[PDB]
RNA sequence: UGGGGCGAAGCUACCAUCUGUGGGAUUAUGACUGAACGCCUCUAAGUCAGAAUCCCGCCCAGGCGGAACGAUACGGCAGCGCCGCGGAGCCUCGGUUGGCCUCGGAUAGCCGGUCCCCCGCGGGGUCCGGUGCGGAGUGCCCUUCGUCCUGGGAAACGGGGCGCGGCCGGAGAGGCGGCCGCCCCCUCGCCCGUCACGCACGCCGUUCGUGGGGAACCUGGCGCUAAACCAUUCGUAGACGACC
RNA sequence: CAAGCGUUCAUAGCGACGUCGCUUUUUGAUCCUUCGAUGUCGGCUCUUCCUAUCAUUGUGAAGCAGAAUUCACCAAGCGUUGGAUUGUUCACCCACUAAUAGGGAACGUGAGCUGGGUUUAGACCGUCGUGAGACAGGUUAGUUUUACCCUACUGAUGAUGUG
RNA sequence: AACCGAACGCCGGGUUAAGGCGCCCGAUGCCGACGCUCAUCAGACCCCAGAAAAGGUGUUGGUUGAUAUAGACAGCAGGACGGUGGCCAUGGAAGUCGGAAUCCGCUAAGGAGUGUGUAACAACUCACCUGCCGAAUCAACUAGCCCUGAAAAUGGAUGGCG
């Protein structure tokens, strides 16, 4: 017999191998469509979550009840010091998918970047990238990187730029940088390459990638919550106070005919630590780190022109539960996925 | 015959071909069907789309990741149809399928090999000219390929290339024929003995 | 019953020069050149008349339903000839009670721009097909002129704006407004 | 948890806050051209518009599915990768010339040649001339298959030394070609003489792709010179396991 | 099919006398399976499917001017609520809306619950019985097991393969 | 189970029944006949495992009746009148809500009317009859093949593949 009294399902399936994520720096899954006409830019970056705050903006939505009123918007602040480009990488299109030719990273490399290779390192001899580098100065420094780029010019189509974060600058206890390919959505390969050629080894800050008031999408991993019963996980009903064996459950899993519990019935399971792509968040402010020309500029952070104090976004006693944001943040409308200190793509 | 087979899927009939492939796979002969986008089907476009979409609804309710795999690439689609004509539960049937091999477009090694055509699965022969149809390419697209565009642009790139070879090969034959005439009185009593027992007339 | 033969000759004028690539007829006269493929219909197109006087379409081992088509090819060919000699002109007269349908062509032909049909704020836009030169008439009040060589192309394009202009959730017995075709003719008449 | 105010941290609530994103095929339907059916016709051959549909895209998982590139065990005893070229021996098998290429049309094609014309040795065009139950035919082409003698003719610079360096071209999942110097060596396809090769005394797995695939060990040259896991710590995570 | 209604007019909408079907959400027949007993009514929760479309998208109808409305097509994409009474399924009313469509899955779902009703043993009235006692005639009290085992599913380690 | 053939010591060869013969899967890897149909739900075998009245110029055959070089059919042009507010009905019905009826002239041919519609006309149209064209045309039945009628619940079965 039918359900007497209809209702929506509890919690979407288009979402549902609700497992502990296999990765942790939010992997970008789709890089925007490179229209070959507009200039070369990077399409992504890699900040990290600090904390949050009361922003007060004047509004300009003619028609609304709040035209020209003050409102407070809750905002995150994403600590985003500049990212170093180490290596470039070329993808060719195929019937079978999108295979990768030729990864080439720089002479030099870094040391934080090294970290994101050999698991336990104080044990290691730190040998990574020691015979690669040797190529950035000889006769075979002209073969396998020159004939190579010529190759990546010829046959290749889509070019990303491997870039490692500067972990050192942060208050995190972490020293292990966050490498990621960031696609270049430029105009034409070669132009989209004699450029990455040039930005090897080189600082890349947030004001290249991003503009203040661009809608962006944040890609990161949900804040962890352990095993949860069905009522916390799938957010179901509770059964009444009477029930002999547990009231934080689902009564009926299935009909004693499709003789399997289904796909799509509510269950106990890992909640949180899930990968998630949140979209279309606004940038309220692109920041600037407190740098020196004489004696600090803490001012150049939270000092809007309509108040002109000398604040840093750092509240009194840090962003509780990591620390002080000492370089370029981006201030994002509302809340973003993930806990504090979290790598946020 | 012996050795590896290469069949050029274009202009064939999806299952009519696959029955012939599958017979020879079971006789130990290695077949390689190529260019499966080109493979075509009797009945009008939509008919077989509608018939495919019927497939896609067939799906193991209690978990679908177990349930039937409705592969979308024509290679894969055809494989399926060949496979249904093998006894693939058993060891000889899986050992059979391994002798098969199937591509969308026409790849390395197989660009570079001459390649054959089953007239008894060939559309112009098997069908009437006043009847309608799908290309498994377009069918495959509207069902969830991602790679009709790519395997187009690559095949156009291959065609342009292959044309060069065809033209250079064309130019060697013109040399052969001119060099027969430029030496036809010290091979004029060998060519004799050719044309006498049939060869070369 | 299969009919051994059916055929038809199109009488081609002295102006035009058709030249058929196998089955594909191309036609060039004064106005321009048209092309069309009968790579479906399956017939034998001969150009028997010397100097150049006859297209003859055969059909040959054909049953009833393909015998039909002898005459249809024969038509799209006359219909080309009239197009490349004379050229067609569909006129379409806007119609109303009240809100003046307010047309404005906007590259050359191409964009036919329609404010105010029935007080509607949404400005309907309509593309023409290639080779179809729309233009607002004169010597008459609410009246477009769609000029082109190709019937096929000229009459989708009539119909596109004739159909873009349709009322909804009313009596279309009563609400007799929109733009619609009044006169299918030619540019030059002879 | 003696009681109760207030209460950081942490969980957590349309009880606070933030964010929910795009294409394609077309149904019904509406249409264009237009046949049957010397008219009319949404259709018989052709087209067009068309959605909470369907499929896809963003989104989530990620294969007895692949990618790229890092480093490759100094040693106190180690063990290997190449490269080449050397000697035995478990085993697991299938095979027993190759074919090195257009595109597609099918009530049509193939090729030649352009005198002529346009484009980038090529491509396109036009004219003519041949083939088209196809003879620069997958009914297809090629290459040979007992050995060497030597002493004529026909044929004469062909081939070789894992002969040796350089420049190409080829990337869809290349794995292959191609094209140039120099050393030494050899003189082979077809006719013929002319002799020869254990002639095993009618007998079977004969012949090769075979320096197969893989698993164990005897020579030289050049390079090499760890990471992983545990323990510890941390928590970004928690049952334990897993992870940062 | 079709006699009629519909001012007129068969067939916008309807439609008699007849007649051809489906459907298994109604009850019957039947007695094929189970009596070394498959938990026997309702409610809650939770999935999924069907369409026999109540809403909404796109459409064709009307006796469609608008407004409002019914007929029908693709169509099952997302909807179908809060209560008073009632063991109830079933009902009726208030209320909201956009709708308050209809159904299936062992008459979906007792090692999910509850146990209100059925349907033990205690009891009470009605009637019948001479009586023990009977009564789809009323009424109040009445123990609701066991998961560790294979499976499905949800997560979690992992696995041969890639030196 | 129960249909069809066929009744079974254990084997080699040959041969068959009922069945089959793209491939699963043995056999058509006949240069097999002659047909019919294209299904936006095809069809595809005695039980047995699906449909009906009823539809259906979807196409193919008949059957019968028609029409016509005195030149039809179809197409484009002209008339479609008068005797005549004919009679009943008046509420209007002069051809026309309805009916008895109910025929002549001009004839060419025009029904005292098929309809639109009009309160009634008109105005329009249709029978009838002409003008223009050139040879086959039309109607009712009846069958063959397909289309519709045709709507169900874990996903989906000519056996599957096709
Ligand atoms: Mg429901
Ligand atoms: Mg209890
Ligand atoms: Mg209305
Ligand atoms: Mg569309
Ligand atoms: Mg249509
Ligand atoms: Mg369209
Ligand atoms: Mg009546
Ligand atoms: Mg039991
Ligand atoms: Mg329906
Ligand atoms: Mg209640
Ligand atoms: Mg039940
Ligand atoms: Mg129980
Ligand atoms: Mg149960
Ligand atoms: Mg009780
Ligand atoms: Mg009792
Ligand atoms: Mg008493
Ligand atoms: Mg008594």
């Amino acid at each position: 017999s039918h359900r007497k009294f209809s209702a929506p399902r509890h919690g979407s399936l288009g979402f549902l191998p609700r497992k502990r994520s296999s990765r942790h720096r939010g992997k970008v899954k789709s890089f925007p469509k490179d229209d070959s006409s507009k200039p070369v830019h990077l399409t992504a970056f890699l900040g990290y979550k600090a904390g949050m705050t009361h922003i007060v903006r004047e509004v300009d939505r003619p028609g609304s009840k709040v035209n020209k009123k003050e409102v407070v918007e809750a905002v995150t602040i994403v600590e985003t010091p500049p990212m170093i480009v180490v290596g470039i990488v070329g993808y060719v299109e195929t019937p079978r998918g999108l295979r990768t030719f030729k990864t080439i990273f720089a002479e030099h490399i870094s040391d934080e970047c090294k970290r994101r290779f050999y698991k336990n390192w104080h044990k290691s001899k730190k040998k990574a990238f020691t015979k690669y580098c040797k190529k950035w100065q000889d006769a075979a420094g002209a073969a396998a990187l020159a004939a190579d780029f010529s190759s990546m010019k010829a046959y290749c189509q889509v070019i990303r730029v491997i870039a490692h974060t500067q972990m050192r600058l942060l208050p995190l206890r972490q020293k292990k940088a966050h490498l990621m390919e960031i696609q270049v959505n430029g105009g034409t390969v070669a132009e989209k390459l004699d450029w990455a050629r040039e930005r090897l080894e080189q600082q890349v800050p947030v004001n290249q990638v991003f503009g203040q008031d661009e809608m962006i999408d944040v890609i990161g991993v949900t804040k962890g919550k352990g095993y949860k019963g069905v009522t916390s996980r799938w957010h179901t009903k509770k059964l009444p106070r009477k029930t002999h064996r547990g009231l934080r459950k689902v009564a009926c899993i299935g009909a004693w005919h499709p003789a399997r519990v289904a796909f799509s019935v509510a269950r106990a399971g890992q909640k949180g630590y899930h990968h998630r792509t949140e979209i279309n968040k606004k940038i309220y402010k692109i920041g600037q780190g407190y740098l020196i020309k004489d004696g600090k500029l803490i001012k150049n952070n939270a000092s809007t022109d309509y108040d002109l104090s000398d604040k840093s976004i750092n509240p009194l006693g840090g962003f509780v539960h990591y620390g002080e944001v000492t370089n370029d943040f981006v201030m994002l409308k509302g809340c973003v996925v993930g806990t504090k200190k979290r790598v946020l793509t | 015959e012996g050795q590896v087979l290469v069949l050029d899927g274009r202009g064939h009939l999806l299952g009519r071909l696959a029955a012939i492939v599958a017979k020879q796979v079971l006789l130990g002969r290695k077949v390689v069907v190529v260019r499966c986008e080109g493979i075509n089907i009797s009945g009008n476009f939509y008919r077989n789309k509608l018939k495919y979409l019927a497939f896609l609804r067939k799906r193991m309710n209690t978990n679908p990741s177990r349930g039937p795999y409705h592969f979308r690439a024509p290679s894969r689609i055809f494989w399926r149809t060949v496979r249904g004509m093998l006894p693939h539960k058993t060891k000889r049937g899986q050992a059979a399928l391994d002798r098969l091999k199937v591509f969308d477009g026409i790849p390395p090694p197989y660009d570079k090999k001459k390649r054959m055509v089953v007239p008894a699965a060939l559309k112009v022969v098997r069908l009437k000219p006043t009847r309608k149809f799908a290309y498994l390419g377009r069918l495959a697209h509207e069902v969830g390929w991602k790679y009709q565009a790519v395997t187009a642009t690559l095949e156009e790139k291959r065609k342009e290339k292959a044309k060069i070879h065809y033209r250079k090969k064309k130019q060697l034959m013109r040399l052969r024929k001119q060099a027969e005439k430029n030496v036809e009185k010290k091979i004029d009593r060998f060519t004799e003995v050719l044309k006498t027992h049939g060869f070369l007339v | 019953m299969k009919t051994i033969l059916s055929n038809q000759t199109v009488d081609i004028p002295e102006n035009v020069d058709i030249t058929l690539k196998g089955r594909t007829v191309i036609v060039k006269g004064p106005r321009g050149t048209l092309r069309r493929d009968f790579n479906h219909i399956n017939v034998e197109l001969s150009l028997l008349g010397k100097k150049k006087k006859r297209l003859r379409v055969d059909k040959w081992w054909g049953n009833r339903k393909e015998l039909a088509t002898v005459r249809t090819i024969c038509s799209h060919v006359q219909n080309m000839i009239k197009g490349v000699t004379l050229g067609f002109r569909y006129k379409m007269r806007s119609v109303y009670a009240h809100f003046p349908i307010n047309v404005v062509i906007q590259e050359n032909g191409s964009l036919v721009e329609i404010r105010n049909f029935l007080g509607e704020k949404y400005i309907r836009r309509v593309r023409m097909r290639p080779g179809v030169a729309c233009s607002v008439s004169q010597a008459q009040k609410d009246e477009l002129i769609l000029e082109g060589n190709d019937i096929e192309l000229v009459s989708n394009s009539a119909a596109l704006i004739q159909q873009a202009t349709t009322v909804k959730n009313k009596d279309i017995r009563k609400f007799l407004d929109g733009i619609y075709v009044s006169e299918k003719g030619t540019v030059q008449q002879a």
